[PDB]
């Protein structure tokens, strides 16, 4: 396994813009080697919990491939982001598989992602016809239908525009505050591994 | 022989710090995992933190900011430091090496535990008492008006282990702790063998030998 | 994190029976569960890894299945030694590692009468101005067990305390301690000292008395 | 889709606006009582006049769920909260008066 | 004939809990295996024949599995009306048909302290010459409990017998008489009756007394 | 409905014989297998008797020659004939119907139970003594003191059976006399007890006793 290039890990934990959690973004890692241990002893992270492996044996373990996922929700929601769980995010958002593999990294955002008078700019969806399957991306801003009523595409009665705006602001409490995500998926198929620890 | 030692339990007053220490010798200690699991009656097994081998330490909630694992490979051991404790974290503390096969996570080798008892209340030392043997008979000694807990008591320096019990500490009225070890033995050996119990109750530094023989009236 | 919840919660078998204890996860874990069995006074000892995987050393007549959300642990054949609390643990999300609350195993065995012993106060202790009179049950089944304390006659209430040890790993019975604690001047102002032991093994209440100052 | 499906519905939209715009005026109201001044008053009065016609505007549309095929005890103590009408009953002359 | 085995003798669990019982035939008997139930007091019910299937009327949380020398009962979440002994029979040798010992399903529950209650002899019973004083603990859990007789603040022995409720089986709790019996005449030398109680749901002893001529 | 009614348990001396009666009802009685099986705490549920549907009677080796089954199809009723009956006899014997699917074979109806009693000891009524409620004081407690009477068993209602919710009859004893006592006891509300009246009802069928006892605050 020829790989002496580092995976982009501060790339996706630095990067100065997060999506929307409707509209998640995904980077995918392949050929490198991923040093994890700038990611341990953090003092930001608020969340690290891995699925399947050990944060421990994470430089000892090779992937064919490994997932980014990234985006913000409030800090109420990020238990949301496991398997299992349920809630708008997990039933309308971001979908975790029952048999995930990977780790879960968050870390509060406030000073970065709030804004008085309210940063609007971080949407979820509210409203959806039925849950997400896991990893699946739903970007679409068709009405909600909550009635026999059609919609015809207008809001009103019944009718629901389905994106819904965080507007967080720096004063709000620590549930409501803004959180970053990233998401490493580990995925292992029939197929030589590409993403390996500096220990194999 | 895979083994783990804790120390460093004892008594510590509310707010006070401590730090626990684990020994571990038999097998080669820079290579595993080492995790602090803590053990209450109300709330059983508990993960305290864990320390890998990259440097890297975890906590949970309740325990983060309060507590601090940490390694010394050169002298195979793990240390957990503790500040600001609070009366819920009087507990058992075992040290435990952690292992995988494949990608599953275990914990195969655990130490004695080390108890932590966290109370203003002061230490106060035990008195050990005979309990005279008066064919099977019955002898022993009572271990009265001690705290914290534990005492510890053996038999002819562990050379007698067959028949003996020692209870569960009970606790008096006073918040003080009593406990009794009591062995049975032939009858006949009563005149062939010195019976002497050993206490120890390490927060007050109390070690006693205590000899039983049969009263006279 | 994930919850773990553990059924029976207390079990009474005899030795040769087939024990069995069950597990469940709050969600699917697959196959990341544990089991661990832990003696009194001894740390948690590992049995299972990997819902199924007999760790080294452990007898065979240990064994683990189940996936996903249930999970079983069996003795195939109990034996004495294997009273203990069985604790399942799910080994999926990491480092928050969780632990079932732990199923006790109790062994059934024939009834078995306790050994009486009455202990007086040593003269070291009773320089001290207390004393304490201890009544020794040993090595009796079923646990249930009365003692009663009579100072000439005179019924006790209130001044003795009672502790039990955990069952036997080799012959899986009880036994019991009953400290009587009295005043030295109320000790020296009364001669018999009594401890009357009801139990299932024995036909009739069983005595063991001393008077103060005889042999 | 039922009377209270739908009304859960509505009330989570509301929900979801109503915490928004409730904690931009209780802002406004913040900043003036702390700092009184004109512009601060004009803030906190805007504010005040958005949430008032917010909450005419949501119980018109919660007055269109009819309780009494309203089963859950919840759902219909919140929307009983917003389908009160108080002086609206009477004429625009009665009340003005 | 066909000696039939059941473990565990005894087990103790929470509602909603998966309980687990299991049933071994002395020989293969393939499928011809039934299970019943027995509440105190009542015949026994015919739960499961043929190993898996469910008698008419039996609700769905019992189920049966097994085959040749091994066989279990499940119920998949514990009911409180489901206190009770359950029995295997197996139906391969006629018309010798053999049943199991029996299993034991005890509920657990949340500590609850006794309701204490004093019966002082009726008159009609004192005619006879004989007075009979009860003292009444009334739906407790668990099943652990002291009662001590006091006749003018002296502790009495011997003069009284207990007896205990099967588990009920909507609340699960237990209750309890004791009774002393004394003479008339010795109920006419004294004053006051009473009875202590301790249980672990109490912070401290309860006593219910009454004065012998008081209403 | 299929019921099952046993009749005939009681007092009966060594070497003595008696004879227990099932009826049957809420079914064709003629079209099933009939049996008898007996219980004590020793040694569990046990096979006494069966008779089929074409008078074909079998029984276990300890009870060839002692006891005899029959069945009179006309009054939907089933017998256990016993002689020579020993210590070792005293049980609650139940009458149960025996029904199969496919070759499965079970019992899938069971009667209430009679218990015999083998012994040379005498029959002893119950004296009957109310257990008053404290004037002191809502939920008061009262009950019947069912006291010195051999055999087992006795039953106690209250109310003739319409009071059932928070009684408890207790487990008999056996007193150092040979006789058993037992109590039975009925939480109510005190506001109650001027309010309801309490009767308990106490049978014991070995002595043709019947007492109805009016418990009153004094
Ligand atoms: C994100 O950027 C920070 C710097 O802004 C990186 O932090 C450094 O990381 C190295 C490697 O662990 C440390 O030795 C330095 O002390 C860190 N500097 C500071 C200022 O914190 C961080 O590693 C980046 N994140 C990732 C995932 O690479
Ligand atoms: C591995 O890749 C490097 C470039 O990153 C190249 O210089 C080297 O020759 C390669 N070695 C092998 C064994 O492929
Ligand atoms: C008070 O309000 C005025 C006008 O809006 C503003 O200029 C000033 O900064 C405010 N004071 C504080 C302390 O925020
Ligand atoms: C009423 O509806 C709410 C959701 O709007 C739900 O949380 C609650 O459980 C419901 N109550 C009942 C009794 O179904
Ligand atoms: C508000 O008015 C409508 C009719 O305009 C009425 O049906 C409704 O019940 C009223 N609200 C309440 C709470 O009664
Ligand atoms: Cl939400
Ligand atoms: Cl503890
Ligand atoms: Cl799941
Ligand atoms: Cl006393």
């Amino acid at each position: 396994p020829n790989i002496t290039n580092l995976c982009p890990f501060g790339e996706v934990f630095n990067a100065t813009r997060f999506a929307s959690v409707y509209a998640w973004n995904r980077k995918r890692i392949s050929n490198c080697v991923a040093d994890y241990s700038v990611l341990y002893n953090s003092a930001s992270f608020s969340t690290f919990k891995c699925y399947g492996v050990s944060p421990t044996k994470l430089n000892d373990l090779c992937f064919t491939n490994v997932y980014a996922d990234s985006f913000v929700i409030r800090g109420d929601e990020v238990r949301q982001i496991a398997p299992g769980q349920t809630g708008n995010i997990a039933d309308y958002n971001y979908k975790l598989p029952d048999d995930f593999t990977g780790c879960v990294i968050a870390w509060n955002s406030n000073n970065l992602d709030s804004k008085v008078g309210g940063n609007y700019n971080y949407l979820y969806r509210l409203f959806r016809k039925s849950n997400l399957k896991p990893f699946e991306r739903d970007i679409s801003t068709e009405i909600y239908q909550a009635g026999s009523t059609p919609c015809n595409g207008v809001k009103g009665f019944n009718c629901y525009f389905p994106l819904q705006s965080y507007g967080f602001q720096p004063t709000y409490g620590v549930g409501y505050q803004p959180y970053r995500v990233v998401v490493l998926s580990f995925e292992l198929l029939h197929a030589p591994a590409t993403v390996c620890g500096p220990k194999k | 022989q895979v083994q783990l030692v804790e120390s460093g339990g004892g008594l510590v007053q509310p707010g006070g710090s401590l730090r626990l220490s684990c020994a571990a010798s038999g097998f080669t200690f820079s290579s595993y995992d080492m995790h602090w699991v803590r053990q209450t009656t109300g709330k059983g097994l508990e993960w305290v933190s864990t320390i890998g081998t990259a440097g890297d330490t975890y906590y949970p909630d309740s325990v983060k900011g309060r507590f601090t694992i940490s390694r010394e490979d050169a002298k195979n051991s793990l240390y957990l430091q503790m500040n600001s404790l609070r009366a819920g974290d009087t507990a058992v503390y075992y040290c435990a090496r952690g292992d995988s096969s494949g990608y599953y996570y275990y914990f195969d080798y655990w130490g004695q535990g080390t108890l932590l008892t966290v109370s203003s209340a002061s230490t106060k030392g035990p008195s050990v008492f005979p309990l005279a043997p008066s064919g099977t008979a019955a002898l022993g000694c009572l271990v009265k008006d001690y705290f914290p807990e534990p005492v510890t008591v053996s038999w002819n320096s562990g050379a007698l282990t067959s028949g003996v019990h020692t209870f569960p500490a009970v606790l008096q009225s006073s918040g003080l702790y009593s406990l009794s070890s009591v062995v049975t033995v032939p009858s006949s050996s009563l005149g062939t063998q010195t019976y002497i119990c050993n206490v120890n109750h390490k927060p007050s530094n109390t070690k006693v030998d205590k000899k039983v023989e049969p009263k006279a009236c | 994190d994930i919850q773990m919840t553990q059924s029976p919660s207390s079990l009474s078998a005899a030795v040769g029976d087939r024990v069995t204890i069950t597990c469940r996860a709050s969600q699917s874990i697959g196959s990341y569960l544990n089991w661990y069995q832990q003696k009194p006074g001894k740390a948690p000892k590992l049995l299972i890894y990997a819902a199924s995987s007999l760790q080294s050393g452990v007898p065979s007549r240990f064994s683990g299945s189940g996936s996903g959300t249930d999970f079983t642990l069996t003795i195939s054949s109990l034996q004495p030694e294997d009273f203990a609390i069985y604790y399942c643990q799910q080994s999926y999300v990491s480092p928050t590692y969780t632990f079932g609350p732990g199923t006790k195993v109790d062994i059934k065995r024939t009834v078995a009468a306790p050994s009486v012993f009455i202990f007086p106060p040593s003269d070291e202790q009773l320089k001290s101005g207390t004393a304490s009179v201890v009544c020794l049950l040993n090595n009796f089944y079923p646990r249930e067990a009365k003692v009663q304390w009579k100072v000439d006659n005179a019924l006790q209430s209130g001044n003795s305390q009672e502790s039990v040890t955990e069952q036997d790993s080799k012959d899986s019975t009880y036994s019991l301690s009953s400290t009587l604690t009295l005043s030295k001047a109320d000790y020296e102002k009364h001669k018999v000292y009594a401890c009357e032991v009801t139990h299932q093994g024995l036909s009739s209440p069983v005595t063991k008395s001393f008077n103060r100052g005889e042999c | 889709s039922t009377i209270e499906e739908q009304a859960k519905t509505f009330l989570d939209k509301f929900n979801h606006e109503a915490e928004d715009l409730f904690y931009q005026s209780s802002l406004a109201s913040w900043n003036y009582n702390t700092n009184i001044t004109e512009e601060n008053v004009q803030n906190m009065n805007n504010a005040g006049d958005k949430w008032s016609a917010f909450l005419k505007e949501q119980s018109t549309l919660a007055q269109m769920y009819p309780l009494q095929e309203i089963q859950n005890l919840t759902v219909k103590l919140q929307l009983q909260a917003l389908q009160q009408n108080g002086s609206s009953v009477l004429s625009e002359d009665k009340s003005k008066r």
